[PDB]
């Protein structure tokens, strides 16, 4: 019966984010004074599968210039990753015990932008192959800072295996011990995950709708609907990773009834940085990480081998 | 800037010093590895749209080289379960690590990259690839002589020489033709390496000793194509007047040098008897020889045609004296009656 | 780095510890050439240890 | 297998 | 009312079309018409483009929206005010409504 | 004077300041404290490997 | 508000952080230590077992 | 292995949904590229940049010495860290230093 | 039993197949895509999970990713798809029968975190290495 | 006003909430209350090995 | 660029091409002469330090 | 040997053949030879797995490092080759 587990596992989420559309457009919409969607809901509840029934309802062309393979692939890709990063994730209890499966999560975000690549390339548009490539720039330039804070993050819980994790957060929780490369993470993951002020893929105004644009009905169903499912679980695994709580094993519900606050508190908060900055540029974009963000990775990375020594605290 | 190009070519140093030293197999992959990402840029100094596919060229068979060795050595390891250089115990294995030392001297028929890169690079770059590079594969072979599978060795051997021969009659520009004067000499020296190592490295220093007495004189002269070697025999007539010397060291007319090494290697493989072999081996040496004395036509015996201009030229002295250039004459040429000396090197 | 054995740490043992220690203890002042003929069941042995 | 080197055959669990 | 300006047509359906057009920029309403996703609409907008409007007689203008593509609700006004422009769109709902 | 230029690059590029600070002193510092004697030391003490009579 | 503050409480908020850490951490190691003396109790007779099973096991396959 | 089976044939599912539902009229120009209205001056070439790899090679050659960071957790509990640490400390400095060598040639 | 792992090296080989027949180096990277899980599944299956996860994270999340770069620069009008040439095409069915004629026939724990204590030799070459490669990539650039 | 924004975003936690119960209790559903158990390393695997064939 | 300026030969390295033009060639016997003639001025035996 | 292993030698095979074969642009030969370098990996990880000999687990990856270091320098020569041209290798 793992097998319901599996599918207990996807469902959820994908409501998860059709449901996070619709926030998204709500709290979005109270920053801006303006009401967000309301009148097709009572509350706008119903409006996401009416919004989906739209799209799949739509006719979904095929480019008559795009090679077709790379081009349906694509999408494929992406929401397939997006859900398999989710598997080894302890709520409480991981679907898989992986040994170390935070660098499997690594593994699946770093798989993911190669996605866009291919979409962009597929795509044959000018504007396609343009935003494609500065999309994997601002990407893998984040994805090196990335990983290194998160070793050195991982350096004093002990080993990569995610429900030690817990076990490591009884009391203090870690981010009072490494907040900065909590900073950095958190960034990172506002960039890796294309957001608010790291914005370019989409390009928007920049680059009208980016790589994304000669995907039409459902296709672009797949790349908006897995970019969320991106910007949820890097979300939730911050909370776990930075934002400890009690834990009695005879209830583990309790745990994740706080667990689902913990990071639906940092959900929301992408949608009210998005409210707020400007986006970067893709030179500054990439100046602050290479001239700025990643010296401090480092120099707090030597910091945080040498603590373990010096203090005699070695996990 | 110099502060960085000695960085490299002191890594270069290193990077063979490291396959000189380890006993470890992953440790000489490592030296050749090094050394070739230290070698490739020092090729693209002054930069031109050819020497771009020069260094293409290079690292190209280079890369290929390095990966027939690695997987070579992985399959001693899982037929052994070893590192320690010594015997390799599976031929199938022991062929390819041949084939990609092969490549790494040169040797043909993998030889066709050695006479086209020379092309492409200036005769410091050029001089510098064809002694030092040739050391750390002859550093690995000397250490695998053990088990060789002779016939192997000798083929290549022999083809060595007969394609460093013919391919030298043809030539006309000087680094295309030193490039077939080396890809012949180590025939020679890969010959006698199933039968006795001690001949081969003492080859090797008389090798490295004369080359690096003819290209110092190339950059003493700044000669290049043979007709641009012709009018040096007016201005500063001694080193035309001294080429003709080493050439004739390359060409080991007995009383020189040169034939120190060619009259050792007769020997050794003339008690494994083997008897053919040298023979044909040292009357194609003679067809090598035959170039240099072209070569040797053009310049100093006899007076190509000056070109005026030169005549300014006259007034102005050379500068950047190259000290170690005349010991590196003088070794490769008078040292003759010196030979029983090489039983220093045991 | 090299060898079987060697101590590792931990002490892990290697999967084919005995057979390569015999046929090295086997191997010394005899040196490589004779080697290939007197310790040749050691190394057969430790052949079959390892495939 | 016959080719370049024997390949003892079956399968992979056995080592 | 869950209608969101999204650019490049073929991630939206129904176009607006505000404000006077010209002669240069037809073709490229044509292109952008054609390069819709079914079901495809267009809205014209204004005393604009309703046909010509205020500069009926140019050489430069094209009259009508409708003389490059299919209109579907008119929203007289010039400029129509934005609350006149929805009931516009929601008669326009009211017309799908009955597809 | 030379303390003086830290004021302009403390003025200038603060990040990078801070990072050879605590980048350098990460180094220098650890060799100073005891408890590394006591760091290693456990290590010792525990034991995957069985203790062989 | 002053500058010196924000870094006064950040460091703060380090160093109370490096302490809790290392408490615990220290503490988990010697639950751990005495787990291994647990596991350390446990093994010989488990090798017992693996032995005769093994010896078993060849015995019947040879038969 | 079998979670990843139910998400690849899920996501096929999706596409297949996709296409074979809206049921209706493909046609040429509606087919033809998006380039703003006005139609393409050429297709997809070159927007080359040495930009691109001057750094982006800089990525390749950090990533493989995060590879060796990685380790790092587990080396930390070694029977005899001061042989070690150096180490740990020494990588950490060339990558910086690689870094830094960049930083200002420009 | 399931011969999970070697119909993994089988699914290996020919995308290598794909992959080593050389139509647009865009399709080969998806070629070394491919094969790059199967590769990083095949380890798995021994337990070296944590190589599997370089591989499939420096490898194919570093390297194919770089091509995805020089493709960009490289690229020209119209790519074959391996179906676009006779020889091309030729050759993947080359590869085919010949793979078909074959089949017709923690310890890594403290082993690699042995690198630093236990093995400070090649830390020490490599750190040297990739540094002076770095350099090298700047002498040939500039 | 803004309170209003709660029943879009309840609706999102229990969604969420949904996998982090369901497979918690599965667990507890086929082990027997046991709540599973983890075998990183080969000996806890072989503690699992000892077992099933014990009872 | 500066370690080019000094030693000048090296600015004249490639004014003495050889393209064998009948107008600027010369015959090796006038060029022996009058090079024979040119190591008879007071300051061109030798390197001018030396002489 | 067990099968497995002769597959991948074989995936060597390829990966070579396919090098040398070598045809148009060369850039399909850098990842031709990329691939050779992976096969050389999985070939050496199967084995340090195997016999339990663990120093070597370090091998693996070091390996990884300098092979695809070299890589890494190859393209750089690619882009001068392709910056004046638009690279093939005829
Ligand atoms: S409607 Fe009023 S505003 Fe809009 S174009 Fe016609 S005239 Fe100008």
């Amino acid at each position: 019966m793992f097998m319901i587990n599996i599918l207990s596992l996807i469902i959820p989420i994908l409501l998860a984010v059709a449901f996070l559309t619709l926030v998204e457009r709500k709290v979005l919409g109270y920053m801006q004074l303006r009401k967000g969607p309301n009148v097709v809901g009572p509350y706008g509840l119903l409006q996401p599968i009416a919004d989906a029934l739209k799209l799949f309802t739509k006719e979904p062309l095929r480019p008559a210039t795009s090679s077709i393979s790379m081009f349906i692939i694509a999408p494929i890709l992406a929401l397939s990753l997006a859900l398999t990063m989710w598997v080894p994730l302890p709520m409480p209890y991981p679907l898989i015990n992986m040994n170390l499966g935070v660098l499997f999560m690594l593994a699946m975000s770093s798989l993911a932008v190669y996605s866009i690549l291919w979409s962009g390339w597929a795509s044959n548009s000018k504007y396609a192959l343009i935003g494609a490539l500065r999309a994997v720039a601002q990407t893998i330039s984040y994805e090196v800072t990335l990983a290194i804070i998160l070793l050195s993050v991982l350096l004093m819980n002990g080993s990569y295996t995610l429900s030690t994790l817990i076990t490591t957060q009884e009391h203090i929780w870690m981010i009072f011990t490494s907040w900065p490369l909590a900073m950095m993470w958190f960034i990172s993951t506002l960039a890796e995950t294309n957001r608010a002020p790291f914005d370019l893929t989409e390009g928007e105004s920049e680059l009208v709708s980016g790589f994304n644009v000669e995907y039409a009905a459902g296709p672009f169903a797949m790349f908006f609907m897995a970019e969320y499912a991106n910007i949820i679980m890097m979300n939730a695994f911050t909370a776990i990773l930075f934002l400890g709580a009690s834990h009695d094993p005879h209830t583990p519900e309790l745990y994740t009834i706080n667990f689902v606050l913990k990071t639906l508190a940092l959900t929301i908060t992408f949608l009210w940085i998005r409210a707020s900055y400007p986006r970067f540029r893709y030179d500054q974009l990439m100046h602050l990480l290479w001239k700025s963000f990643l010296p401090l990775t480092l120099a707090l990375c030597m910091w945080h081998i040498s603590l373990p020594i010096m203090t005699a605290s070695i996990p | 800037n110099p502060i960085i190009y000695t960085t490299l070519i002191m890594t270069v140093m290193s990077g063979t010093m490291l396959v000189m030293i380890s006993s470890h197999w992953l440790l000489i992959w490592i030296g050749f590895e090094m050394n070739l990402l230290a070698m490739i840029p020092v090729l693209m100094k002054n930069f031109n749209p050819r020497a771009t596919e020069a260094a293409t060229k290079y690292f190209l068979t280079q890369a290929t080289a390095s990966m027939m060795l690695m997987m070579a050595i992985i399959i001693n390891l899982l037929y052994s379960g070893q590192w320690t250089i010594t015997k390799m115990f599976n031929p199938v294995a022991m062929t390819m690590m041949t084939m990609a030392l092969a490549m790494k001297l040169g040797l043909s028929p993998f030889h066709f990259w050695v006479p086209e890169v020379t092309q492409g690079i200036s005769l410091q770059a050029g001089l510098l690839l064809l002694t030092w590079q040739k050391l750390a594969p002859l550093s690995v072979l000397c250490q695998i002589s053990q088990s060789i599978n002779p016939n192997l060795m000798l083929t290549m051997a022999m083809l060595s020489i007969l394609i460093g021969g013919w391919g030298g009659l043809n030539q006309t520009q000087l680094r295309k033709i030193m490039a077939y004067s080396s890809i012949a000499h180590m025939g020679w020296m890969t010959a006698v390496l199933p039968y006795n190592t001690t001949m081969t490295i003492l080859n090797l220093l008389i090798y490295i000793t004369m080359t690096l007495a003819m290209f110092m004189l190339l950059i003493h002269s700044s000669a290049t194509t043979t007709l641009s070697l012709s009018h040096t025999w007016n201005k500063m007539p001694v080193i035309t007047s001294l080429m003709m010397v080493t050439l004739l060291s390359m060409g080991g007319l007995p009383p020189l040098s040169g034939f120190m090494p060619k009259w050792m290697i007769i020997q050794e493989m003339t008690k494994n008897e083997s008897i053919i072999m040298p023979t044909l081996m040292a009357m194609t040496a003679l067809l090598n020889l035959y170039f240099y004395m072209r070569l040797a036509y053009s310049s100093s015996l006899t007076m190509f045609p000056s070109t005026n201009n030169m005549k300014m030229k006259w007034q102005f002295e050379h500068t950047k004296q190259m000290k170690l250039l005349p010991t590196m004459i003088v070794l490769s040429t008078l040292v003759l009656p010196m030979t029983p000396a090489l039983s220093s090197l045991n | 780095m090299t060898i079987q054995s060697a101590e590792q740490p931990h002490k892990i043992p290697g999967r084919c510890h005995a057979f390569e220690k015999e046929w090295i203890e086997c191997a010394h002042g005899i040196g490589g050439i004779r080697a290939e003929k007197e310790c040749k069941i050691e190394f057969d042995d430790f052949v079959e240890c390892l495939l | 297998v016959e080719i370049i080197f024997k390949f003892n055959g079956l399968g992979d669990w056995v080592i | 009312f869950g209608v969101v300006f999204r650019a490049s047509p073929r991630q939206s359906d129904v176009m607006i079309v505000a404000g006077t057009l010209t002669n240069k920029m037809a073709p490229a309403l044509r292109k952008v018409y054609d390069q819709m996703p079914e079901p495809r609409y267009v809205v014209s907008m204004g005393s604009c483009a309703n046909g010509g409007g205020y500069y009926h007689y140019s050489y430069s203008v094209v009259r009508g929206c409708d003389r490059i593509v299919p209109v579907d609700i008119y929203v007289p006004g010039c400029p129509p005010t934005a609350e006149a422009l929805l009931y516009g769109i929601l008669q326009l709902q009211r017309k799908i409504k009955r597809e | 004077r030379i303390a003086s230029f830290l004021k302009n690059a403390w003025a200038k590029e603060p990040v990078l300041v801070a990072s050879f600070a605590i980048g350098g002193l990460a180094i220098i510092l650890p060799s100073l404290s005891p408890y590394t004697n006591y760091a290693i030391r456990i290590n010792r003490a525990t034991p995957y490997n069985y203790p062989v009579p | 508000l002053s500058g010196y503050s924000m870094f006064a409480v950040g460091i703060g908020t380090l160093l109370f952080g490096y302490w809790s850490m290392m408490k615990w951490n220290r503490e988990r190691r010697r639950l751990q230590i005495e787990d291994f003396e647990a596991r350390i109790a446990l093994m010989p007779l488990f090798q017992a077992e693996k032995d005769r099973r093994v010896l078993q096991m060849l015995r019947e396959n040879l038969e | 292995m079998l979670t990843l089976l139910t998400n690849v044939t899920l996501a096929s599912l999706l596409v297949l949904i996709a296409f074979w539902l809206p049921q209706l009229n493909a046609y040429s120009e509606k087919t033809s590229p998006y380039e703003c209205g006005f139609d393409p001056m050429g297709s997809a070439r070159l927007p080359f940049s040495m930009k691109f790899f001057l750094v982006a090679i800089t990525f390749l050659l950090f990533d493989l010495e995060i590879a060796l960071l990685l380790p790092l957790p587990w080396a930390s509990q070694t029977n005899n860290l001061k042989t070690m640490l150096t180490m740990a400390l020494f990588l950490l400095i060339l990558l910086a230093a690689s870094l830094a060598y960049e930083w200002t040639q420009k | 039993t399931m011969y999970i792992a070697f119909i993994l090296s089988t699914i290996f080989v020919i995308g290598f197949v794909g992959f080593s027949s050389k139509p647009s180096p865009i399709y080969g990277g998806l070629g070394l895509i491919v094969s790059g899980g199967v590769g990083c599944g095949i380890v798995l299956n021994f337990g070296g999970s944590f190589l599997g996860l370089m591989v499939f994270l420096i490898y194919l999340g570093g390297m194919l990713v770089v091509f995805g770069y020089t493709t960009a620069m490289a690229t020209e009008m119209y790519p074959e798809v391996w179906v676009s040439n006779k020889t091309v095409f030729g050759a993947f069915v080359s590869g085919l029968m010949m793979e078909f004629c074959m089949v017709y026939y923690s310890e890594e724990a403290m082993g690699i975190a042995a690198l630093y204590s236990y093995g400070t030799w090649l830390v020490i070459v490599t750190g040297w290495s990739l540094l002076i490669g770095v350099v090298v990539i700047m002498e040939i650039t500039r | 006003m803004w309170f209003e924004i709660l029943p879009g975003i309840a609706v999102m936690a229990a969604c969420l909430f949904i996998p982090g119960m369901a497979t918690a209790h599965i667990h507890k559903f086929t082990n027997g209350g046991k709540e599973k158990r983890v075998a990183h390393f080969s000996y806890q695997w072989n503690l699992m090995e000892r077992d099933r064939r014990i009872s | 660029l500066r370690m080019l300026v000094q030693n000048k030969l090296e600015v004249l390295n490639y004014t003495t091409i050889p393209v064998y033009l009948p107008e600027i060639t010369i015959g090796a016997h006038q060029s022996d002469r009058v090079f024979q003639k040119f190591t008879e001025l007071p300051g061109r035996k030798y390197s001018p330090g030396y002489n | 040997m067990p099968l497995v292993y002769m597959n991948i030698i074989m995936a060597f095979a390829i990966a070579l053949a396919g090098l040398l074969m070598y045809r148009s642009h060369l850039m399909s030969s850098l990842l031709c030879l990329e691939g050779m370098m992976l096969s050389l990996f999985i070939m050496s990880t199967l084995i340090i797995l195997n016999t339990h000999f663990t120093l070597a687990n370090m091998m693996p990856i070091i390996l990884l490092v300098f092979a695809a270091c070299e890589a890494a320098l190859g393209l750089s020569l690619l882009v001068m080759v392709s910056n004046t041209y638009g690279t093939d290798y005829v």
